[PDB]
RNA sequence: AGGAUAGUGGCCUACCAUGGUUUCAACGGGUAACGGGGAAUAAGGGUUCGAUUCCGGAGAGGGAGCCUGAGAAACGGCUACCACAUCCAAGGAAGGCAGCAGGCGCGCAAAUUACCCAAUCCCGACACGGGGAGGUAGUGACAAUAAAUAACGAUACAGGUUGUAAUUGGAAUGAGUACAAUGUAAAUACCUUAACGAGGAACAAUUGGAGGGCAAGUCUGGUGCCAGCAGCCGCGGUAAUUCCAGCUCCAAAAGCGUAUAUUAAAGUUGUUGCAGUUAAAAAGCUCGUAGUUGAACCUUGGGCUUGGCUGG
């Protein structure tokens, strides 16, 4: 219902090609208004990528009716990919969430294998060979 | 001394249930009923004011 | 670790607990203003205590001395904004000759019901809470909402607020439906 | 010249004088000799956790004619066997013997309080059960 | 003078002199003593505290000695002894939570064997790896901030144009419950918000107290110097304003009481600012050293020129 987005401190990087800008949500009769319509809502407005398109950090003020947030736009898909952080990339579905046990299990593994030296191979080789 | 005669007075009072009322206004409702009843409808008999009159 | 978040307290009890000049005298303050504990006039003679406090000390200086000077119009500049000190009386003695009751006078409680929003001064506290009450496009639900002059002419109902042109209410759409 | 030195340079003589003279002030004297620490039965702390070794009924002083009923308690912490009042109407019997009963004081810092003799302590908790709890039925003794 | 050191230096050695500290407190003892920035309380002056978010030091059970390395007398490095302690096949081997979490003990006294490198930063051969450093969540009434438990009407008595005490209603909302969205490394929570969600609106506020200090009963029932209460003064010995209950009322309030220590109150530690004839306290009296404190007196007045700021 009559959602317009206002952009405000708006500075230029090509550094790291991408704008950066403050968002201000105007969303009145609105709950709020979700992270990916407004990379549709963005991109269409200023013609460009939707998957180029990184907005994050919305709070709502008090009452409703009003969000503010931060977005980013790249000059390509390819430069969102490269330069987003990967979670980002994963809450748009630009990229995959990279699978990895949880931080317990990797860090009895390195100190498991820090009792072996060598190839695993030759150790357990070797530790076949001791109990037959 | 013994230890006999311990607790002698609450064993033997007769029990009272305490009678159901109403809850009294709370907080700032109260703090309302505080205001309006010394400050409003003065109790004064041409100057005598007692907080909580005996029955007399 | 991280550095400590500074804290202050805003409030305190008198020395002495039981004096009947004192407990009525609030009474007379908090009734009528509608304060839910005497916690808020410690509050406001707490702020107030440091505010007399501060132009003391400027006040025992010279005239002309560059702390007076610059304090002393930047203390009272934030008063007359907020409408406590009138506009007449910018000298830094008048400060001293500050009341409680002006600073209960700029409470969105008091603001409210003296223009004309609510029925009593409790009929306020409980329209506030509710959500209702919104200084120009922001929704205030703190009763202690100290008002600005600039703020004054804004005060009314929020815009979706049921008294105000919003939607209906919850028990009216239950017993309207039903 | 009111006896006590006044010249710009008797700074020595005025900070020893009173340093020396601050021995007469009693709350000063058991704070800086340690009396609390080396010699109070709590050790210098506010509670205390003994067993209670019988229980028994004190005359009070006079002009009041009546029996104070208290408990004597040895201490865990540090040995030592004391007297420890039960204040409440009719929870003698909630205390037992071989019982585990936290004490505190009677307010009057160390000294005796009112019409009770050679007694320092009340029993705030018997059995991990506060007392006066247990006196309003408020909770049940563990046993 | 030499040795040793990264280098000065009795840091160590040889020879030589008898020096050095101290009533302005040396040396010795205690410290329920890591130091400071700071904290609490404070009219001012002060008093107490400072293990603890920062800086500096020390320690890794107690000593001691070393390797590597620019940098260590390192302990999530080693060696030896001592005190403990684990497996053992009896031959041996491996130990250091005052790191995170957790277990026992000691106690008046203090958290989960949770998630993560996304934020701050660090380390490396380094865009990529690792980090119980750190961050997030759980317990949290250590504290601190804001802030619900109702608001408005009519019948009707009472009452001096409106403030109420009952039985008569319609509206409002979040505590809660929840689609969803944000939030987030992923979540939870907050915030927004469909729907459900308030009459005994049981969606029921508590802690203390009612002789004085100190605020609120000379009410009713119970016992009868017993029980007990009472910080102190006392209450209780048969109509108890003070105990145990009811009723009522008072103080603060999501907080209130109790215990201990400290601060103010304390001009009862007094420099500000005490007292000393009789309430505590002028040495029996002189001498006298350090200390403290010590008569007055040395270019004043006059004359001229000018700048600034105060009210005009």
């Amino acid at each position: 219902d009559a959602v317009t987005i206002r952009t405000r401190k708006v500075i230029s990087n090509p550094l790291l090609a991408r704008r950066q800008f403050v968002i201000d949500v105007l969303h009145p009769n609105r709950a709020n208004v979700s992270k990916d319509e407004l990379r549709e809502k963005l991109a269409e407005i200023y013609k460009a990528e939707k998957d180029a398109v990184s907005v994050f950090g919305f709070r709502t003020q008090f009452g409703g009716g009003k969000s503010t947030g931060f977005g980013l736009i790249y000059q390509s898909v390819a430069d969102a990919k490269r330069f987003e952080p990967a979670y980002r990339l994963v809450r748009y579905g630009l990229a995959e969430k990279v699978e990895k046990a949880s931080r317990q299990q990797r860090k009895q593994k390195k100190n498991r294998d820090k009792k072996i030296f060598g190839t695993q191979r030759r150790a357990q080789k070797r530790a076949a060979r001791r109990n037959a | 001394g013994s230890l006999a005669r311990a607790g002698k007075v609450k064993s033997q009072t007769p029990k009272v249930e305490k009678q159901e009322k109403p809850k009294k206004p709370q907080g700032r409702a109260y703090m309302r009923l505080l205001y309006t009843r010394r400050f409003v409808n003065v109790t004064l008999t041409n100057g005598k004011r007692k907080m909580n009159p005996s029955p007399a | 670790p991280r550095a400590p978040r500074t804290y202050s307290k805003t409030y305190s009890v008198p020395k002495r607990p039981y004096e009947s000049a004192r407990l009525d005298a609030e009474l007379k303050l908090a009734g009528e203003y509608g304060l839910k504990n005497k916690r808020e006039i410690y509050r406001i003679g707490f702020q107030l205590s440091k505010i007399r406090r501060a132009a003391r000390d400027l006040l025992t200086r010279d005239e002309k001395d560059p702390k007076r000077l610059f304090e002393g119009n930047a203390l009272i500049r934030r008063l007359v904004r907020i409408g406590v000190l009138s506009e007449d009386k910018m000298k830094l003695d008048y400060v001293l000759a500050l009341k409680p009751e002006d600073f209960l006078e700029r409470r969105l409680q008091t603001q409210v019901f003296k223009l004309g929003l609510a029925r009593s001064i409790h009929h306020a506290r409980v329209l506030i809470t509710q959500r209702h009450i919104a200084v120009g496009k922001q929704i205030v639900n703190i009763p202690s909402f100290t008002v600005r002059l600039d703020s004054q002419k804004h005060i009314d109902f929020a815009h979706n607020s049921p008294y105000g042109g919003g939607r209906a209410g919850r028990v009216k759409r239950k017993n309207q439906g039903k | 010249g009111k006896g006590k030195p006044r010249g710009l340079n008797s700074a020595r003589k005025l900070r020893v004088h009173r340093r020396n003279n601050r021995w007469a002030d009693q709350a000063y004297k058991a704070r800086l000799l340690g009396t609390a620490f080396k010699s109070s039965p709590f050790g210098g702390s506010s509670h205390a956790k003994g067993i209670v070794l019988e229980k028994i009924g004190i005359e009070s002083k006079q002009p009041n004619s009546a029996i104070r009923k208290c408990v004597r308690v040895q201490l865990i912490k540090n040995g030592k066997k004391v007297t420890a009042f039960v204040p409440n109407d009719g929870c003698l019997n909630f205390v037992d013997e071989n019982d585990e009963v936290l004490l505190a004081g009677f307010g009057r810092r160390g000294k005796a309080k009112g019409d009770i003799p050679g007694v320092r302590f009340k029993v705030v908790k018997v059995s991990g059960v506060s007392l006066l709890a247990l006196w309003k039925e408020k909770k049940e003794k563990p046993r």
